[PDB]
């Protein structure tokens, strides 16, 4: 169970990486 | 039933004299005339049933016997302990300084 | 002395600058 | 023809015993007067078999194959010793010395690493009576000592040892010791092994012989921590005989 | 447009003052060669091995055959004095030309002579200066061959009988040997060109590079760069500097490894034992000591189940045990007499170890290249007493640091050359900002 | 050591190797004189 | 504490006669020990054979006894094994073997006395440290 | 419009969400290979005989590790600096036992990271920027070369390179301190100064700018909304900031030139980290930290201990214990 | 391994409770604009 927990959290961060890059709030000049 | 044989051996004559069947060779430096020549011979010709057997080591000069004779009283023998004699440990037991 | 020579050598340098600054040269 | 060091190095050939040509089917005669020695004995294993644990009643286990994971570090070589003639015509080889051990780790199906001390230490192997000639049907059978895979100074990962180390589980200061006794008290096994050398090739000119070997020994017991496995080893050997 | 701290950048288009700088700076380099040698000689004491004494120039000279005899004994110090003096004197000549061109000579050269003058963007003129310098360098490499083959020879650590000066009469010409070093892997047991282990190969490689350098020098005076080359490079002085910084960096790293692993052209008699060498030597020392006491070193199982003294390498070769198992690719003159075809031969080990090999192992073991920055010899927990740091640690560390910074210099000037060449090394034009004319990423 | 006929120059030679470092220092005295121009 | 004449007084021979070193001698012997001996014997141990050290008690049990100026001087000229049975000049620096151990070439008879005296004085100053190894650093 | 020119134009396109470029042609694969092998090894690799003594070390979650203790374990001491790709093993089982994944990962990662630095130059050029951000990144990258490659070269073995683990990182630095007394090495001291000072100056600059933001928002909204992306006016008042900081110390200890200030921000940590990378890289060749062991003695010749001697006692306890079954001879020369 | 069995609900709530609070706040921001 502890192995599953560690890998789950890791997996969740990688998925967060994907959304933060590709589905970020786009920066718009002024 | 489960005992540490090396601890157990510290409770024998081994723990107090040079055991001709078990003690590492650097202990022969504690008394004069024994190291390296005689100490080499004693270790190679182990085991011994008695401390007096050492004197019948083929090839002793009369000077060597007299050194052994002087020193008999610092010697002992106990049963060979595999844990102390395997591995070459009577020539190098991994202790230096 | 080693501290004697290295003082004559070490003064050589700043002396070249000094001579040229006090004779307005191509510094 | 022979090879230099720089020819061998890196090839794996350093781990291989010398072969004899397939024409080497002669015989080497023995003069019970003369005395002989094995000047070079080389054992090269090719196969490692471990007995499994069959759990149920009277099934008895099988010798299953294993994968070697420690690479070309397995051969015994440079072994030497008396080759004696006995009253009854048998020959007895007494091992004096040589590179007579290699630690080996093989892996079983399922991932289990099984280490072992592949050895012929103190080997005494004897032939049949009335030899008078070493032929392509001579058999040596013998037995040897298998000392503990680790020797007495070896420290386990919590620092416990036989000739050194802690004598308790120092990280569990107030734990019940009884349950830990098997792991806290190191002991040093010394068991026997058994080997058969089967001569298949003989060069009557040079004294060289070559054949096949099978030995049987125990694996590592981790200084009494667990029960050993039974191990079977097959390979090829080479020896050189000399008048002594 | 440069500040005092980028002040030499002002010399880029001043070819005469820039000659002054380069030639004055060559004189500092020759000066140091000169002075350091005289210093090393003034301090040198021949009863002591060089490597107990802080020497790094004298060992380079000794290695070329001068001043030494059998076994590296120093026989005659006068060649050392000569090398330092001549370098020293020659640095005043370089100093003179140097400051003359930097202060009083023509500021630019291109008006005074179309030959010595240059424009960085003259791809033909740049390749001609390169070609001249290649030829010079090819000559340089042949001078080593000439020494080895006609003027005395070179020190050969591998010479039978302890090492000696030896004339090289059959240099290796076989391109499969010479260029085959260039194709060995840099990894363990291979070592790329650092594995070169005999003077025949050393001398033949220098024949090759001498000719190749002359060929290419000649080539580049006669040609101009082809069009692919024209379109691949930046053509500016700072870009050319950046290329050479890259190369010097690479070369420095190679030298670091050379002095650390190679005991052929960095003989250990002179530079001390290598790290691998010293580690091997300790296993030899205690193997010898213990066998004299009666240990059977081949059958002695160590605590791990591996041999205490001897084990197998991953490909079978009999090798020293303990941690020095990592160092079995080591080869050296004191150890090779024990190698059979399968590695260390156990019968030679029992029977043919010589006093001189026992001495050498003890000496190398006790002069392992470990030491503190204040020159306390030995492991980092050792007490004060021995004043020693191996020349190999000094030469490895120093040149790793210079190699490192010259790679940084390459990046600095390569990046800047690219930007200056395109016109934005001074910043973004507010009115033409490239990004403001691109579509947004999202 | 040095040949005996140059013996007289020992302590000068002990100092010689340091001289290239002084050229670097001398460039900073120069710039101080002219005011870091 | 200081380097008094008592500490500087060491046995000259087995017969029991003694000799009092000057401080100059002691300091010179220390320097010569560093020059010729410390690469193997730093701290009174023996890096290439740790079973034999330079503690006075070990030297007293050596054959020819070496716990004295004469024993040590002789050892530096013609070293033996600990039991006296074999000469070891071929692998141990000595005047007998200065051909192959060139640091011994420039050593005078009084240098050897200084070296010998330093060896005998030092355990009186440092005690267990001298020849004790890393455990006492 | 030629097929190869089209590819070249996609490779260097400034309109890709992540820039590829030529350095990236090498970086993408080698980083993917390193990352995938690492994730799988950290989770499921079996124990690795790091010191070549048939004493395998468990590093993966499935064999009893947690996040803090897990590691991809360095390759076996028996291999040394030999190259151990997969295809040099008899089986993957063997390659796993001997630490092959570690070699795969570190060689791909070092390549990919080196190309990362080049990619930084490259896009700077395509965007019309100045070039030297990659020079700043050379400080971290040199540091990774030190502990993954240079130190293993000098000591003779990838088994002494830094483990890819949190606790293995600590093992590495403890054993480095006993074998090299790195704390007493001035280049480590400068790296501490680059890293403490970088954090200090990070805080300073962020607080001074934050201190002098111009009122653009109400109490009920984040002041961040007072800056709009790509506005031309500065959002803080550096003359107000200079006026505070120069009175906090004295006038000429404060920057009034933003360009010098930010250059200083860049220079200080980059250079201290260069030196500390150089520190590891030169201790790779055993030019160790200062040794003041028994440097003070009294008139008799008694040792008078200093704090350096106390350090030495600790260092000894690290020396005598590390790799406790791996040494047969008295000196740990590598 | 003989881990603390509550380590799991400790970990689950540690992730879940603060995460849900951020998600709630973000979704109600988006449906303001
Ligand atoms: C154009 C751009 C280039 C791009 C191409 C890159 C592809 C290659 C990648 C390089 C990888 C280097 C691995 C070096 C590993 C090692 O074993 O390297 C050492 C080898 C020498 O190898 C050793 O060589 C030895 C040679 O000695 C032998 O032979 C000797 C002869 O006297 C002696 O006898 C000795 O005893 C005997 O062993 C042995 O073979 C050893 O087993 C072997 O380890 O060096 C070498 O091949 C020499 C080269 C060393 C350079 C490596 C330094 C890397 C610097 C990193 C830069 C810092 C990063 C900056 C960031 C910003
Ligand atoms: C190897 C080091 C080196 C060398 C060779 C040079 C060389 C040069 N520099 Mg650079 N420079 C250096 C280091 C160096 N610099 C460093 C470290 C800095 C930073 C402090 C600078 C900063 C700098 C600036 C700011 C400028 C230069 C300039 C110049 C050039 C003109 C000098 C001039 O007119 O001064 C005149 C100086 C003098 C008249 C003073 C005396 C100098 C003499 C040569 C001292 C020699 C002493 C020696 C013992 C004599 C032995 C003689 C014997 C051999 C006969 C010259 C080619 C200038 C330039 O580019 O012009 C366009 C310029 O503007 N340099
Ligand atoms: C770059 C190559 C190089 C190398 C490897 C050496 C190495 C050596 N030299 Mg040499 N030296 C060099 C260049 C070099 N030097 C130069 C350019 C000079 C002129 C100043 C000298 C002047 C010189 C003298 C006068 C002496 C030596 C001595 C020595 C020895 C001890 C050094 C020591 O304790 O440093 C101590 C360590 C430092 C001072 C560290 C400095 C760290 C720097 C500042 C950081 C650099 C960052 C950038 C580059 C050693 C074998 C000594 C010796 O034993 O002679 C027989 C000696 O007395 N050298
Ligand atoms: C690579 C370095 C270099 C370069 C490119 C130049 C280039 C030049 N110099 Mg400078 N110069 C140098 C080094 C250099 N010099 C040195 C070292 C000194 C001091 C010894 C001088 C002193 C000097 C003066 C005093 C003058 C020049 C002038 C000139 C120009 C005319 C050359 C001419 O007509 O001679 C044609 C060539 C020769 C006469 C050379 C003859 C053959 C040479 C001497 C032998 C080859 C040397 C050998 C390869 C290596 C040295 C040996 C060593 C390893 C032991 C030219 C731009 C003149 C100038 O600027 O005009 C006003 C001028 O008046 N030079
Ligand atoms: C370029 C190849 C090359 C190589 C591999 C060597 C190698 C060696 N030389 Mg030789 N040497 C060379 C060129 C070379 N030298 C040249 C041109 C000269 C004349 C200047 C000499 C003069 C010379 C002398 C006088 C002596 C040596 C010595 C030595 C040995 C020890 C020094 C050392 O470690 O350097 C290591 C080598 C290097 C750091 C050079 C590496 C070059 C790399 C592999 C190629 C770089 C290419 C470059 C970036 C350009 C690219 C062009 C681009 C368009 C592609 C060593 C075996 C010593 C010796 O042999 O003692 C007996 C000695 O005393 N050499
Ligand atoms: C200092 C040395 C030097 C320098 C700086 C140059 C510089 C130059 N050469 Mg010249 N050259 C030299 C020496 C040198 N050359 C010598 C000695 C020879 C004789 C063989 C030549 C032969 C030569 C020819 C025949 C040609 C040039 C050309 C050129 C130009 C293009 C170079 C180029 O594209 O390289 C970049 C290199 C490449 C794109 C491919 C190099 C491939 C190598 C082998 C890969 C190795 C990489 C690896 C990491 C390194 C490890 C070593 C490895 C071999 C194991 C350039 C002006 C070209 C030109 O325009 O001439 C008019 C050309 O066609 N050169
Ligand atoms: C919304 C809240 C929930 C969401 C948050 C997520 C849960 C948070 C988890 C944090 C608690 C971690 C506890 C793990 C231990 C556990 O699992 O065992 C559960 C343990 C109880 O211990 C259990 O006890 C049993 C018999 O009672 C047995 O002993 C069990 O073996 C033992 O596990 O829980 C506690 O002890 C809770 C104590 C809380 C008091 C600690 C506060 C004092 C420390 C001050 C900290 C201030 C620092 C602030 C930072 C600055
Ligand atoms: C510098 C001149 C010295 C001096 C004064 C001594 N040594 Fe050594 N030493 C080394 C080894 C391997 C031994 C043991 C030799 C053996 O018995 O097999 C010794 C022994 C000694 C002793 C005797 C110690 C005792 O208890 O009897 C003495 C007094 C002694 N040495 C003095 C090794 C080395 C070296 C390694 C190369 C070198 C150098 C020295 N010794 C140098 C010196
Ligand atoms: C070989 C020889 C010779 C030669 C010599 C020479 C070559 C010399 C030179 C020299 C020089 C070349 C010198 C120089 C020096 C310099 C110096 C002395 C410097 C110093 C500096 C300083 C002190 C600094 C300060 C400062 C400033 C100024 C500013 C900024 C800041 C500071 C603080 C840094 C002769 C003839 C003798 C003869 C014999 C032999
Ligand atoms: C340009 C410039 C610069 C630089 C400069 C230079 C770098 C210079 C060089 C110079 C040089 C580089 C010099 C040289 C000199 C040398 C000399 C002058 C020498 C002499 C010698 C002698 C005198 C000898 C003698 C002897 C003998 C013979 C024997 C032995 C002993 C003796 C040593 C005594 C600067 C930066 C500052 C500034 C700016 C400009
Ligand atoms: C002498 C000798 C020898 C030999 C040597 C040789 C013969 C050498 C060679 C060497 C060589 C033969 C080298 C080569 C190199 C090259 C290089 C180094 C390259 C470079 C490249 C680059 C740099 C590129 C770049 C680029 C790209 C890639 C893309 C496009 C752009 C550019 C152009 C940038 C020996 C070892 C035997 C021994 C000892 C001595
Ligand atoms: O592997 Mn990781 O560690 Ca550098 O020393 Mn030697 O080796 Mn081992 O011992 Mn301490
Ligand atoms: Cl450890
Ligand atoms: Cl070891």
């Amino acid at each position: 169970m502890e192995t599953i927990t560690y890998v789950f959290i890791f997996a969740c961060i990688i998925a967060l990486f994907f959304f933060a890059i590709f589905f970020r709030e786009p920066p718009r000049i002024t | 039933e489960l005992v540490n044989v090396v601890d157990e051996k510290l409770g024998t004559a081994y723990g107090e004299k040079i055991d001709l069947n078990n003690t590492n060779i650097a202990a022969f430096i504690q008394y004069r005339g024994l190291y390296p020549t005689l100490a080499k011979l004693i270790v190679k010709n182990a085991p011994y049933e008695s401390v007096e057997d050492v004197l019948n080591i083929p090839g002793l000069t009369e000077r060597q016997k007299q050194i052994l004779r002087e020193n008999l009283e610092h010697f002992t023998v106990t049963e060979v302990e595999t844990a102390l004699v395997e591995g070459g440990d009577r020539y190098n037991n991994g202790l230096y300084k | 002395a080693q501290l004697t020579m290295i003082a004559m050598i070490g003064i050589a340098g700043p002396m070249i600058i000094f001579l040229l600054a006090v004779r307005r040269g191509n510094l | 023809q022979t090879l230099t060091y720089d020819d061998i190095v890196g090839t794996g050939l350093a781990n291989k015993c010398p072969t004899l040509d397939d024409t080497a089917r002669g015989a080497y005669p023995i003069d019970s007067s003369q005395t002989y020695r094995i000047a070079r004995l080389c054992l090269q294993p090719t196969t490692f078999l471990v007995k499994e644990e069959p759990k149920n009643k009277r099934q008895e286990a099988e010798f299953v194959p294993t994968k070697l994971v420690t690479r070309e570090t397995t051969s015994l070589d440079q072994i030497q010793g008396e080759l004696k003639v006995n009253s009854d015509g048998s020959l007895t080889f007494v091992e004096e010395d040589g590179i007579d051990f290699q630690p080996v780790t093989v892996q079983m199906a399922g991932g289990e690493r099984i280490p072992l001390l592949f050895t012929v230490k103190n080997l005494v192997a004897s032939t049949q009576p009335n030899v008078t000639s070493i032929t392509t049907s001579t058999d040596f059978k013998g037995e040897f000592n298998v000392p503990s895979y680790r020797t007495a100074n070896f420290l386990d990962p919590k620092g416990r040892g036989l000739a050194s180390g802690y004598d308790s589980a120092i990280a569990l200061p107030q734990a019940k010791e009884e349950e830990l006794a098997r792991a806290n008290v190191k002991r040093f096994s010394l068991t026997k092994g058994q080997i058969s050398l089967n001569v298949a090739k003989v060069d009557g000119r040079t004294g060289e012989i070559a054949g096949t070997f099978e030995s049987e020994q125990l694996s590592d017991d981790d200084m009494g921590a667990h029960e050993p496995h039974e191990v079977k080893i097959q390979g090829v050997f080479y020896a050189s005989i000399e008048p002594a | 447009g440069f500040a005092w701290w980028a002040g030499n950048a002002r010399l880029i288009n001043l070819s005469g003052k820039l000659l002054g700088a380069h030639v004055a700076h060559a004189g500092l380099i020759v000066f140091w060669a000169g002075a350091m040698t005289l210093f090393e000689l003034a301090h040198f004491i021949p009863e002591k091995p060089m490597y107990e004494q802080g020497l790094i120039l004298i060992p380079h000279i000794a290695t070329l055959g001068w001043g030494v005899g059998p076994g590296g004994e120093v026989v005659d110090t006068f060649p050392f004095f000569v090398v330092g003096v001549v370098h020293l004197i020659s640095s005043a000549v370089l100093g003179f030309g140097g400051v003359y061109h930097a202060i009083r000579g023509p500021e630019t050269l291109e008006e005074y002579s179309s030959f010595f003058g240059y424009d960085w963007k003259d791809k033909n003129k740049m390749t001609t200066i390169l070609g001249f310098h290649l030829i010079v360098l090819g000559i340089g490499a042949l001078l080593l061959v000439a020494k080895a083959m006609f003027f005395g020879g070179l020190y050969d650590t591998w010479a039978p009988g302890g090492g000696d000066v030896r004339v090289i009469t059959n240099p290796t010409l076989d391109p499969r040997v010479i260029f085959g070093y260039l194709l060995k892997s840099p990894f363990g047991g291979e070592g790329w060109i650092v594995s070169v282990n005999n003077l025949e190969d050393v001398v033949g490689g220098h024949i090759w590079i001498g000719l190749i350098c002359i060929a290419g020098g000649i080539w580049h005076i006669l040609t101009t760069p082809f069009g692919w080359a024209r379109r691949a490079f930046i053509w500016s002085g700072e870009a050319y500097l950046s290329y050479s910084l890259g190369a010097l960096s690479m070369m420095g790293f190679i030298a670091t490894c050379f002095v650390w692993f190679n005991n052929t052209v960095y003989p250990s008699e002179f530079y001390g034992p290598t790290g691998p060498e010293a580690s091997q030597a300790q296993a030899m020392t205690f193997l010898i000591r213990d066998q004299k006491l009666g240990a059977n070193v081949g059958s002695a199982q160590g605590p791990t189940g591996l041999g205490k003294y001897l084990m197998r390498s991953p490909t079978g070769e009999i090798i020293f045990g303990g941690e020095t198992m990592r160092f079995w690719d080591f080869r050296g003159p004191w150890l090779e007499p024990l190698r059979g075809p399968n590695g260390l031969d156990l019968n030679k080990i029992k029977n043919d170890i010589q006093p001189w090999q026992e001495r050498r192992a003890a000496e190398y073991m006790t002069h392992a290249p470990l030491g503190s920055l204040n020159s306390v010899g030995g492991v980092a927990t050792e007490i004060n007493s021995v004043n020693f740091v191996s020349p190999r640690s000094w030469l490895a560390t120093s040149h790793f640091v210079l190699a490192f910074f010259f790679l940084v210099g390459h990046l600095w000037h390569a990046g800047r050359a690219r930007a200056a060449a395109a016109g934005f090394e001074k910043g973004i034009d507010r009115e033409s900002e490239p990004v403001l004319s691109m579509p947004s990423l999202d | 050591k040095l040949p005996e006929a140059y013996a007289i120059f020992d302590p000068l030679v002990d100092v010689l190797p340091v001289i290239p470092v002084l050229f670097l220092a001398l460039a900073f005295v120069w710039q101080a004189a002219v005011g870091f121009r | 504490a200081e380097l008094t004449p008592e500490v500087l007084t060491v046995p000259l021979n087995s017969e029991g006669k003694t000799i009092t070193l000057t401080e100059k001698q002691y300091l010179e012997g220390k320097r010569l020990f560093q020059y010729a001996c410390a690469s193997c014997h730093v701290g009174g141990i023996t890096k290439t054979n740790p079973s034999l050290d330079l503690r006075t008690e070990t030297l007293a049990l050596a054959t020819p006894p070496r716990d004295n100026i004469e024993g040590l001087v002789d050892y530096m000229k013609n070293p033996t094994t600990y039991d006296g049975e074999q000469e070891i000049a071929e692998v141990h620096p000595s005047l007998r073997s200065a051909d192959i151990f060139p640091k011994m070439r420039n050593l005078t008879e009084k240098d050897l006395v200084a070296i010998a005296g330093h060896i005998l004085v030092e355990p009186k100053i440092l005690g267990d440290k001298w020849g004790g190894g890393k455990v006492y650093y | 419009a030629n097929l190869w020119e089209r590819f070249c134009n996609w490779v260097t396109s400034t309109d890709n969400r992540l820039y590829v470029g030529w350095f990236g042609v090498i970086m993408i694969p080698t980083l993917l290979a390193a990352t995938i092998c690492f994730v799988i090894a950290f989770i499921a690799a079996p124990p690795v005989d790091i010191d070549g003594i048939r004493e395998p070390v468990s590093g993966s979650l499935l064999y009893g590790n947690n996040i803090i203790t897990g590691a991809v374990v360095p390759s076996s001491n028996a291999i040394g600096l030999h190259f151990y790709p997969i295809w040099e093993a008899a089986s993957l089982d063997e390659w796993l036992y001997n630490g092959g994944p570690y070699q795969l990962i570190i060689f791909h990662f070092l390549l990919g990271a080196s190309c990362y630095m080049g990619r930084q130059w490259e896009l700077s050029y395509r965007l019309g920027m100045r070039p030297w951000i990659c020079v700043a990144y050379s400080a971290p990258l040199a540091s990774a070369f030190a502990v993954f490659l240079i130190y293993p070269i000098g000591q003779g073995s990838f088994s002494d390179g830094m483990p890819l683990g949190i606790s293995g990182t600590f093992n590495f630095m403890i054993v480095f301190q006993a074998e090299h007394n790195i704390l007493m090495h001035p280049f480590h001291q400068l790296g501490v100064a680059g890293v403490f000072g970088g954090a200090l100056f990070c805080a300073m600059h962020g607080s001074l700018v934050t201190s002098s933001l111009i009122r653009e928002t109400t109490e009920t909204e984040s002041a961040n909304y007072g800056y709009k992306f790509g506005q031309e006016e500065e959002t803080y008042n550096i003359v107000a900031a200079h006026g505070y900081f120069g009175r906090l110390i004295f006038q000429y200890a404060s920057f009034n030139n933003s360009r010098s200030l930010h250059f200083f921000l860049a220079a200080w940590p980059v250079v201290g980290v260069w030196f500390t990378a150089l520190g590891i890289s030169t201790m790779a060749f055993n030019l160790n930290g200062f040794n003041f062991n028994h440097s003070v003695i009294d008139a008799k010749g008694n040792v008078i201990n200093t704090w350096a001697d106390i350090i030495n006692r600790a260092n000894l306890g690290m020396e005598v214990m590390h790799e406790r079954n791996a040494h047969n001879f008295p000196l740990d020369l590598a | 391994m003989e881990v603390n069995q509550l380590g799991l609900i400790a970990t689950a709530l540690f992730v879940l409770v603060p995460s849900v609070f951020l998600i709630i706040l973000y979704v109600q921001t988006e449906s303001q604009q």
